[PDB]
């Protein structure tokens, strides 16, 4: 089971506003203590779960979504509902077991899947806005589904969201 | 039967033929390309890596408007299906590979090709990228962009579950014939001399498809995967022109109000996507936007039988709201 999606038409503001989607997100978990902009999450999902493939359900619906025709505003709006409802899999698997790791944490596991997603089992969950200056030179949301080797460090659990937020 | 005659012919290697511009971000030429070209390329190339392509189809707006013209629907978008047992091996990948290495050869003389990687290429022509390999479902997409609106989408399709939503967008046009005939002739098409070329639909037999496209004749099969889009993509044909054939709308008109309820069970959810269809539909069209709050209207008001009116009562005033507020400007 393999599913990807980029995106490099997005408008500033649609950047922005995800930017903002995504940092409420970081403000409810537990928060952990112990150029380029990325921000984003990466949750590991068991797929021999009831939870693990209803999250696929509706992640696998938002891409179908996303691939419409005049499907870019709705970007933020789309957004909001996947990842706050908690009344869904995917908006209920954020509210818990989210956590918050340090610059020095998250670098290490961006650039790990960065690598895994470039050359052709752990099922994990992505989503990764990206903007690179200042100016705006590019902006990317890169969201998917894979099933590849340990971007975590045996410090993530399953079910358990990690955030990511790189300046 | 299902031949194309001379004009629908003349309609299809028009837009074939078309050049297209394909804008670049940043530091980049803008592409210049001619859709024969790219199924020609492309197939080559992937051909070259002992890659497999069934056959090469044109796909929804495009094909409904080389069988009809007056339909309406209009040429906006080109889609091109390659159909391509993509089984292992990630033959998925080379797919990406081959694609950006094509367009690095449509690129204009005078740059210097050693300095573009492939990812320079994506980040630079690429609009959209989407890969899914789930259940019964292997396919691949990659959207090239234009600063002008056209959207060239280059989908390469192992398996999909539903190919279609109404019969007027379910016709697929096979394009082998028409890129055979370029190659074995210098002579150009005429009347006596153009290539024979089938459509087909992925919704029962041409024939009945082509009836409905030509009477504007609003008619599908399968609903079960109908979406609260599907309520609204009804009404898109219904301004239009296009009418229902009067067979049994009595569960369909009430699944779409059914489900589009449960799509959008908020107030504030149900005015954001209605405001933002109309808007990305009928742009500086404010006597089609009010047109169409009132064919929805209507639709959802006697479709919806529902005795609830918690959905109905608060959906219906939306439309009422948005109606005068289109109005009064």
């Amino acid at each position: 089971v393999n599913i990807e999606f980029e995106a490099y038409s997005l408008s500033d503001n649609d950047y922005d506003g995800i930017k903002k989607l995504l940092q409420q997100l970081f403000l409810k978990a537990p928060v952990n203590t112990a150029d380029v902009e990325v921000f984003g999450f990466i949750s590991l999902l068991n797929l021999t779960e009831r939870k693990g493939t209803q999250c696929v359900e509706q992640i696998q619906e938002l891409v179908l979504r996303f691939c419409e025709k005049n499907c870019e505003k709705s970007m933020v709006e789309q957004l909001d509902k996947f990842l706050n409802d908690t009344t869904k899999p995917v908006g209920l698997l954020l509210s818990e077991r989210f956590i918050n790791v340090p610059p020095q944490i998250a670098l290490p596991m961006y650039q790990q899947l960065q690598k895994e997603l470039a050359g052709a089992g752990k099922c994990y969950f992505y989503l990764l806005i990206s903007k690179t200056f200042q100016v705006t030179a590019l902006v990317s949301l890169k969201a998917g589904l894979i099933q590849s080797r340990s971007t975590l460090s045996d410090f993530q659990g399953t079910f358990m969201t990690v955030g990511i937020a790189l300046s | 039967p299902n031949v194309l005659n001379w004009e629908q012919v003349q309609r299809l290697d028009g837009i074939l033929s078309e050049t297209i511009p394909i804008h670049g971000r940043g530091n980049f030429p803008t592409l210049e390309l001619q859709p024969s070209l790219i199924v020609k390329v492309v197939r080559r190339r992937l051909a070259e890596k002992r890659i497999g392509v069934r056959d090469v189809r044109l796909n929804g707006s495009a094909a409904s408007h080389v069988l009809h013209q007056d339909s309406g629907l209009g040429y906006k978008d080109l889609d091109l299906i390659f159909c391509a047992d993509l089984r292992g091996e990630g033959e998925f990948q080379t797919v990406k590979d081959v694609v950006l290495d094509c367009l690095l050869d449509f690129l204009p003389e005078g740059v210097n090709k050693e300095k573009i990687t492939p990812l320079t290429l994506k980040e630079a022509y690429v609009q959209k990228m989407v890969k899914v390999c789930n259940d019964s479902d292997r396919w691949s997409l990659i959207s090239l962009s234009n600063n002008s609106g056209k959207n060239v989408e280059l989908k390469f399709v192992d398996s999909l579950r539903r190919q279609f939503e109404f019969s007027v967008d379910s016709f697929q046009i096979k394009l082998d014939s028409l890129l055979l005939f370029y190659e074995c002739s210098e002579n150009p098409m005429t009347e006596t001399f153009h290539p024979t070329i089938i459509g087909e639909s992925v919704y029962g037999d041409f024939q009945e498809a082509f009836d409905h496209l030509c009477n504007k004749i609003i008619a599908t099969r399968n609903p079960e995967e109908i979406r609260g889009g599907g309520l609204l993509k009804y009404c898109n044909l219904l301004v239009r022109g296009f009418r229902p054939a009067s067979d049994e709308i009595k569960t369909l008109q009430r699944y779409m109000c059914s489900r589009f309820f449960i799509d959008f069970s908020d107030i504030g959810e149900q005015q954001r996507k209605l405001e933002s269809y109309l808007q990305n539909h009928f742009v500086g069209l404010e006597d089609r936007k009010y047109e169409y709050l009132m064919t929805l209207h209507g639709v959802v008001n006697e479709s919806t039988v529902c005795l609830m009116g918690h959905e109905r009562r608060q959906t219906l005033n939306l439309i009422t709201m948005l109606a005068i507020r289109v109005l009064a400007d």
